[PDB]
């Protein structure tokens, strides 16, 4: 019953806005403390790492056992599918189901 | 941990590491021969690197390329973590340099081609490596090179921008290729010195010289890779196309 719930699952934004993605690790005491973030551009399936900095920021909440990614000043080129992936403090693999972002614009 | 210890036959040790040993192993259903790396949790938590290692193993688990050591999976029990690895039968590049002192131009150019191929794949996924040392390169059945340290994002191998505490990016990987090309042809890295302080200064001021036997083609490539300004180093595509590389390499891009 341990699982990662990643929300929102689908998101539509306009150029200039912001998006926050939340990944919550439920039903376990294992810590979600090592999250790496990934994106696949529209049209592709090939996954690229996301570097934290610039328009990209991250927060972690021990109480909710969650990790969040925030992207500011959204551009059309930001559109694609985002995923959180981790090996938690119990050495177990955890992955969110994905956020499909479309930016119009 | 959908994999378990009962899934594998264990053979002889392949070597001893800082946090445990590596064993020859065989997956029972397929009879496939592999390496099983056994890490002791206590040693991990003593060097203070367990959290860092979990981030690195997660990145490694996505990398599939002929010149990157494959991670097939991982599992654990109460005291140990097990990594399921590709078996590299011919040992490290470091040991080969010990046995030969230095490499001829064919072996050097072939190794640099294989490394440039791997790093081009990594850059396509926005993955960069830290410093790359000969001890971190294993050799496969056909003598092909494999990047084996999981070092994804030791003074003699670091670029000027990093020891000067400046900004850095994928261009650090080109500096690494320059240091290794020199070390393969000459037998030692180009900024080696007696003290930490001297080495630091040599790197920062790009102070190195060539033995006279190093050919014009090799000098040209090394001099282009070891630029102080990161933005002046070539693209990986330009390395793979360099006339010294194509004249000497026994493998393609
Ligand atoms: N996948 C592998 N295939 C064959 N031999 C290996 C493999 N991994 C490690 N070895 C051998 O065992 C030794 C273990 O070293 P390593 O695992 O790199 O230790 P550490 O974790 O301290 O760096 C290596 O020097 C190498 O000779």
């Amino acid at each position: 019953m341990a699982r990662v719930d990643q929300t929102p699952r689908i998101a539509t934004k306009e150029t200039g806005e912001s998006l926050t993605i939340n990944c919550v690790l439920r039903d376990t005491a294992c810590a979600l403390d090592s999250t790496n973030w990934y994106r696949t551009k529209l049209g592709s399936t090939k996954e690229q790492t996301i570097s934290i900095g610039g328009r990209y920021s991250e927060t972690v909440d021990e109480g909710s056992n969650s990790a969040s990614l925030t992207i500011r000043d959204l551009r059309v080129e930001d559109s694609g599918t985002y995923k959180c992936k981790a090996i938690d403090s119990c050495w177990l693999r955890r992955e969110g189901a994905g956020t499909v972002l479309t930016v119009k614009g | 941990r959908q994999w378990a210890l009962e899934d594998f036959e264990i053979g002889r040790p392949l070597g001893k590491g800082k946090f445990g040993n590596v064993y020859l192993a065989r997956e029972k259903q397929s009879k496939f021969i592999l390496a099983l790396k056994v890490l002791f949790k206590a040693q991990l938590e003593k060097a203070g690197v367990e959290h860092q290692l979990r981030r690195e193993v997660e990145i490694q688990s996505h990398l599939r390329h002929p010149n990157i050591l494959r991670l097939y999976g991982y599992f654990h029990d109460a005291t140990r973590v097990y990594l399921i690895l590709e078996y590299a039968p011919l040992g490290t590049v470091y040991r080969e340099l010990q046995k030969l002192s230095k490499f001829d131009e064919q072996r050097t150019a072939t190794y640099i081609t294989e490394l440039a191929n791997a790093l081009s794949y990594c850059h396509s996924k926005r993955v960069i490596h830290r410093d790359i040392k000969p001890e971190n390169l294993l050799l496969g059945s056909a003598g092909e090179l494999k990047i084996a340290d999981f070092g994804w994002s030791t003074l003699d191998y670091l670029p000027p921008e990093m020891i000067e505490g400046r900004m850095h990016d994928e261009k650090v990987d080109l500096w690494s290729l320059g240091v290794l090309c020199y070390e393969f042809l000459v037998g030692k890295p180009p900024f080696e010195a007696n003290t930490y302080q001297e080495t630091y200064k040599r790197i920062s001021r790009v102070e190195f010289t060539f033995p006279d036997f190093v050919t014009e083609g090799a000098r040209d490539l090394i001099s282009r890779l070891l630029k102080h300004n990161p933005s002046q180093r070539p693209m990986l595509r330009e390395v793979l196309e360099h006339p010294w590389i194509t004249a000497n390499s026994s493998k393609p891009s």
